[PDB]
């Protein structure tokens, strides 16, 4: 349970850092 | 030499792809292949080699182009080129490149003028390119010659068919000056694979060697045979340029004074010649990866909604917490 | 005769190659007809439309004479020997440039 917690967080911020990328790239 | 309208393109895709490395997924960056159908000696490979940037195709009167050789340029950190059949030798000079690929054509066609449709796998990686495929085909004839069997033909066109059936290709339809439009082979392929013009590039080399008196005005205006994205016209080395070792500064010193010189197409200078076909495939290649965005987004987005229902529960997660204990146990 | 084309313009119909090829096998299929496969000189000779329906028509070259029209615009630095010499595409006639 605790690394499932822990692989969520981690894929919930790189896919919010993705997308604040891809708007900035976009323009 | 070079080519400089891929500078501008190629941090974008290196953004991207780290953006999507940052999960451990990769990004669909299905750019266009680039294939050049051409009748036998209209100048196709010439029109492929001044794109690349690069002096390294074997060129010149005659049936050169026997194999279909597919070039593949990969993005990295140094230049070199490889080929899949003398793999763990590295090539560092493009004059071996062309003479290897003499080499290995003669090897399994013979010295008459034999074709193979097995291709020939070029990679060339380098920090200044991008990821893409390129696809010399042999030149269509009508009759067989030397040793080549009496379906020349056919064999001929089924080599190109498999390669411009295939979604997402560019088809630059080369054709020369020096002989009539309506009779152009690469156009009736084009129209039996894009019946709507929307991918086809029309190319008209050769127009050097025009009769005198007779131009093609009414041919690159677009209103003999109307086509989707018009004719930009070209000047190539002649085939004592390419004897004479003339450099391509030269030669494009000489395609912009043909051009500005010529009184029927002084109107359209800044129309035409090389440097104008670079801009209008890098414009094509940049309008096909804006088009994907909304793909990327719509994913990520859906992705992002699955998730956040959970998330909101996990962020809220602590090493003591006789409430979370609470509802678990509720539950 | 009309000579042969493969794009259509001109509002012609897309079926224009196949009505032109009707009109040439009525002239050139008959016995007791000489066949002149006329080429240019400027466009690669296995390009050629003449040589092909002159193949199919005469596989033997009894009728077919074979003339190069166009030796004047010839791209400066190769020439046509090897086709006047009836060497590239062997033809029982040979080839007659003007
Ligand atoms: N002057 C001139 N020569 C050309 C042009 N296009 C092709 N050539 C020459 O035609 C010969 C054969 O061209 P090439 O590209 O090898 O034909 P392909 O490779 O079979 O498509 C070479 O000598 C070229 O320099 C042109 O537009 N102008
Ligand atoms: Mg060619």
């Amino acid at each position: 349970q605790a690394q499932r917690r822990d692989e969520m967080l981690r894929m919930y911020h790189a896919l919010k850092e993705a997308l604040s990328i891809i708007g900035n790239i976009n323009t | 030499m070079g080519n400089r309208g891929m500078e501008d393109l190629i941090p974008l895709v290196n953004r991207l792809q780290d953006a999507f490395s940052a999960i451990g997924q990769n990004a669909d960056l299905d750019l266009p292949q680039i294939a050049v159908v051409g009748g036998q000696s209209a100048g196709a490979s010439s029109v492929l080699e001044n794109f690349v940037g690069r002096d390294f195709l074997p060129r010149g009167s005659g049936i050169v182009t026997r194999r279909p050789l597919v070039l593949q340029l990969v993005n990295a950190t140094t230049e070199y080129a490889e080929f899949l059949h003398c793999k763990g030798k590295k090539f560092t000079d493009f004059e071996e490149v062309r003479l290897e690929i003499e080499a290995e054509t003669d090897r399994v066609t013979g010295t008459n003028k034999g074709i193979s449709p097995v291709p020939i796998n070029l990679r060339v990686y380098s920090p200044h390119v991008l990821n893409l495929t390129l696809v010399d085909l042999p030149g269509m004839t009508k009759v067989p010659v030397g040793d080549q069997p009496p379906d020349i033909e056919f064999q001929i066109r089924d080599m190109l068919m498999q390669f411009v059936t295939k979604e997402n290709c560019l088809i630059l339809a080369v054709s020369p000056a020096n002989s009539d439009l309506a009779n152009s082979d690469a156009l009736k392929v084009a129209k039996e694979v894009d019946p709507q013009g929307q991918r086809t590039i029309g190319v008209i080399t050769k127009l050097d060697l025009m009769d005198e008196g007779t131009d093609a005005r009414d041919v690159l205006e677009n209103k003999l045979l109307p086509l989707r994205r018009g004719y930009i016209g070209v000047v190539n080395r002649s085939q004592k340029d390419i004897d004479g070792k003339k450099d391509i500064t030269a030669a494009l010193a000489a395609e912009r004074k043909f051009f500005l010189s010529h009184p029927s197409y002084r109107h359209l200078a800044d129309r035409m010649g090389t440097p104008y076909l670079q801009k209008v495939l890098n414009q094509q290649l940049t309008n096909h990866i804006r088009d994907t965005l909304p793909g990327l987004r719509n994913k990520l987005q859906s992705q992002l909604l699955s998730i956040e229902k959970e998330v909101e529960e996990y962020k809220n997660f602590r090493p003591d917490d006789p409430a979370r204990k609470t509802k678990a146990l509720l539950q």
